[PDB]
């Protein structure tokens, strides 16, 4: 039995899902910077850096990636109340989670350490980050990779 | 919960899963029900356990069924292990436990509307459903269940699972729809619908049947006679024999290799009265497939469709009777109307009333007080036609 | 930055990528050009703004052009916020300002080197390609645009998307490949390829079409009339009819399906032979076989036909009978050293005592002809299982 994670359907349902829920985040308009800021995952790289890489350290990246994005999440939902954002914040952390679990069951469990952060106020930057994650590192190691991940 | 909800089997605390946002877990007792005595808990993999709101249930016996059912969306969480076990609260006995992964219990809703009806082909099927749960709709796997509507059954049901490929076919489109041929024409038939995940990434079993939905076949053409031809690639006429008591009107389609159906894919077009029997002429196409179809009204507020086998416009070209030259073993001659492919003709004829059919190549021919007959077959690589216009009674 | 690379639209600073691994940015102003008036400005969002190196072009107008190139140095993070703003040095305004995510702009270079060659079938045109950028590979859409030559020019050029490898053209196999079928057998076409990033992880638009490459279709071998059979399902023998003037040869390949041309299939192999020019070779036999045939019309020009692809089985030639006449009206007789199976053959016979045919039904031994006369009988395989083209003509029978 193959990891769900080497399906692409899965992937693309997650893509699918965040940029619904970023579209529909902007139909609420009691959105306001967050009382605290949040800490948030580095999506960005360049191809040059991306090539020189191995496998095992894109796996680890990404997985520590995701980790602090999900904890990221939980800590920004408790500064809301019973308002739209955190029903928002809360369908993006099922999804975070999600993915979370589809990476671990292919990846293992073994984190690497924290790594390089940065903080965000407004509620837009976890969404944007979120689609960052799922259409940059994610994407290329899921597809550049191929079967060396799985069979 | 329901009695419907028994496919589920081989465990002491049954779990299913219909839309992978929601999760039930139901077990049932038949000795005593003390009220708050069994408690339901779970656990992902960390986590306090926390206890699922219980419900009881009555049953034939003396016996209860209890049920579970997760409140939230964020409280079922695919791909982790979930590990679900009641508690004797009574006695402090851990009666059943179980370790669980949400992606594989999968039990989907059957389709709730069903649409069907008469395809393109006399005896082809063309079927279109709304999934329930269209989000999860790329990892279902349909089954489709038929059989016949009249009463008794001539034959036991069939089930065939849709390919769910190119094939005109595409169970998702956020509805549904696939085309299913081979049935037998003009007779009623009854449908029914189930899906179930695909076990690559999300596994589950089937669920429950859609609600039958019954369906009338048109059948063929060929019991009203139906039979079209062309007249110099122009215009095609359609003819049948007239149905006594009964007034009716002929459609005609058109499509291109685009066979494959989306909603009401058949666009009807009325035909026009021309001047027992029956009439219908139309400005057909070019380097397109046509589709006849004739509906009779036997009573008022009923009528019976009627469909004809699609063709090529240029394989039934009509060709009038040529002349005839003949002298008193016979001489045969004759003068081709539209000479285009003179040669490429089959002229079968008659001597007195049977005759050999001469092979086709040539203008004339030969044949070993007379009466003759011929008749002119448009029969070419290039082009075709029927046996149209049988010559009158000739000397 | 020149004036073919003005697909982009709607920015009063346009920028754009064609690596994603390099950056320019430029604007325009129709006014004069004082020197040394405007710097651009960037800076990711740690460091320090920085300034871009100007150059500077002469419009068609009065105005001026200044385009800016991000040194090698420097490297450019994909998803990542760039903020560029052009200054003035004099007055300190802020001409223009953008933030840019590198990924969002795109405009892949259509692919150097073409090859374009005949397939299997007469009608197929197999294409591959390497890539400028081999490691966007996976992140870009081809468009393609075939169109035939200076005779009936008349027609648009038609464009097709390649899809993906499902339909066997893989993007990636370094470079792709594809295979495009419905062609006109015999008349050239001019190629021209196109590329875009997909929207799923990196925005972009079209780069500009490849210079066009010209093909020569093999077409059909009908025009030198070939056709040829194979024998007791072990040997393939082939001869067509010679062309004047002009020697001519035959390949052929086998395969099995092998379907997508990953890495150009089709590999010729030599027809061993001892008017018309014949040919013979041995066979491996349930696998698809296509036939080719190769003539030089003159020194250094040589000429590809292309014949519909064989199946020995469908295709194998029977012995030609023998046939006994009998009259009292006149009867027929008749057998087939091929005892395979008789209902399987169709049988005709043609008669003379202007020339006519007859089709007794398949399996027949005999029949009965109306009437000195010559009987000459042909033999064709038509069974379900095993089937075939006509034989040749026995001696005729009185
Ligand atoms: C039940 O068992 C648990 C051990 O899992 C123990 O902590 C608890 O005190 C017990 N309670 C009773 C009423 O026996
Ligand atoms: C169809 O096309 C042929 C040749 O292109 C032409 O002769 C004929 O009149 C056309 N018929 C119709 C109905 O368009
Ligand atoms: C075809 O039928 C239409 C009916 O509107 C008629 O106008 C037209 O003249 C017909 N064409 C021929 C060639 O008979
Ligand atoms: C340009 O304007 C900015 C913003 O007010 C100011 O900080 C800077 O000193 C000015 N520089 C010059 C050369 O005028
Ligand atoms: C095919 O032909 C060759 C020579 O042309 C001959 O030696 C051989 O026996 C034939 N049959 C087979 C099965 O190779
Ligand atoms: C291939 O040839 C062998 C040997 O003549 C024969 O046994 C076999 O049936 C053949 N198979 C086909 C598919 O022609
Ligand atoms: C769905 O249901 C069918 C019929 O009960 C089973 O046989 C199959 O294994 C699947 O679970
Ligand atoms: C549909 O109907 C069948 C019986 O025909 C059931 O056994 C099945 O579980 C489903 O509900
Ligand atoms: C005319 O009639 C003959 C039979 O007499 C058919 O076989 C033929 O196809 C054509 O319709
Ligand atoms: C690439 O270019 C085409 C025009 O050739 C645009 O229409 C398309 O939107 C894309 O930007
Ligand atoms: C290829 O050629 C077309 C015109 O046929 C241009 O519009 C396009 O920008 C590309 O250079
Ligand atoms: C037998 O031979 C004829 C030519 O004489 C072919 O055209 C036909 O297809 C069959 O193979």
């Amino acid at each position: 039995p193959a990891p769900p994670a080497c399906d692409l359907r899965v992937l693309s349902k997650l893509l699918r899902d965040s940029h619904v829920l970023h579209s529909r985040l902007s139909q609420c308009p009691e959105v306001h910077p967050l009382p605290t800021p949040v800490l948030l995952p580095a999506v960005d790289f360049s191809l040059g850096e991306w090539k020189t890489q191995m496998e095992e350290t894109k796996a680890q990246d990404i997985l520590g990636a995701v980790t602090l994005l999900l904890e990221g999440v939980m800590a920004a939902r408790g500064q809301l109340g019973p308002t739209c954002l955190s029903s928002l914040l809360g369908q993006l952390s099922g999804q975070v989670r999600l993915l979370l679990g589809a990476l671990q069951s292919l990846l293992g469990t073994q984190l690497p350490p924290q790594g390089r952060t940065t903080a965000h106020k407004d509620p837009n930057a976890i969404f944007l980050s979120f689609q960052h994650l799922l259409r940059g590192k994610v994407r290329f190691l899921m597809l550049v990779g191929g079967s060396t991940l799985c069979v | 919960q329901d009695v419907s909800l028994l496919a589920s089997d081989s465990e002491p605390l049954k779990c299913f899963s219909r839309t992978f946002e929601d999760l039930t877990c139901f077990w049932d007792e038949e000795e005593a029900a003390p009220s708050g005595t069994y408690q339901l808990l779970y656990a992902y993999p960390r986590e306090k356990p926390r206890a699922c709101p219980l419900s009881s249930q009555s049953m034939p016996h003396f016996g209860t069924r209890y049920v579970c059912q997760f409140p939230d969306q964020e409280e079922v969480r695919l791909f982790f292990p979930l590990h679900l076990w009641v508690k004797n609260v009574f006695l402090n006995q851990t009666r059943t436990q179980r370790v669980l992964f949400v992606d594989s219990v999968g039990l989907p809703a059957p389709p709730s509307i069903i649409k069907a009806m008469g395809g393109s082909q006399p005896g082809e099927l063309q079927i279109s459903w709304e999934e329930p749960a269209p989000e999860i709709s790329d990892f279902l796997r349909y089954e489709l269940r038929y059989g016949p509507r009249d009463p008794k059954n001539s034959t036991g049901p069939t089930v065939i699972q849709l390919i769910a490929t190119e094939t005109c076919c595409p169970a998702l489109q956020e509805g549904g729809s696939c085309l299913i041929s081979g049935l037998q024409p003009g007779n009623s038939y009854w449908l029914q619908l189930r899906s179930e995940p695909d076990g690559i990434s999300l596994g589950g079993s089937w669920g429950s049947w859609s609600l039958p939905v019954t369906v009338d076949l048109p059948g063929d053409a060929v019991a009203l006679g139906l039979q079209c031809f062309t007249l110099d690639l122009k215009n095609v006429t359609c003819q049948w024999q007239q149905q006594d008591h009964a007034s009716s009107q002929g459609f005609f389609y058109h499509s291109r290799a685009r066979c494959c159906p989306r909603d009401r894919y058949p666009i009807w077009e009325n035909c026009e009265e021309e001047e027992q029997f029956s009439r219908c002429h139309f400005k057909s196409r070019n380097d397109s497939i046509i589709h006849i179809l004739v509906e009779v009204t036997t009573a008022p507020g009923t009528v019976h469709s009627y469909l004809g086998s699609p063709f090529w416009i240029h394989q039934a070209v009509r060709l009038p009777t040529p002349n005839l030259h003949w002298r008193e073993h016979l001489e045969l001659e004759w003068q081709h109307p539209s000479s285009w492919a003179a040669q490429e003709t089959c002229y079968q004829l008659r001597y007195t009333w049977k005759v050999l059919e001469p092979p086709l190549g040539a203008r004339g021919g030969t044949l070993e007080r007379y009466r003759l007959q011929l008749r002119a077959r448009l029969n070419g690589p290039t082009y075709q036609g029927p046996w149209s216009s049988w010559s009158d009674p000739t000397r």
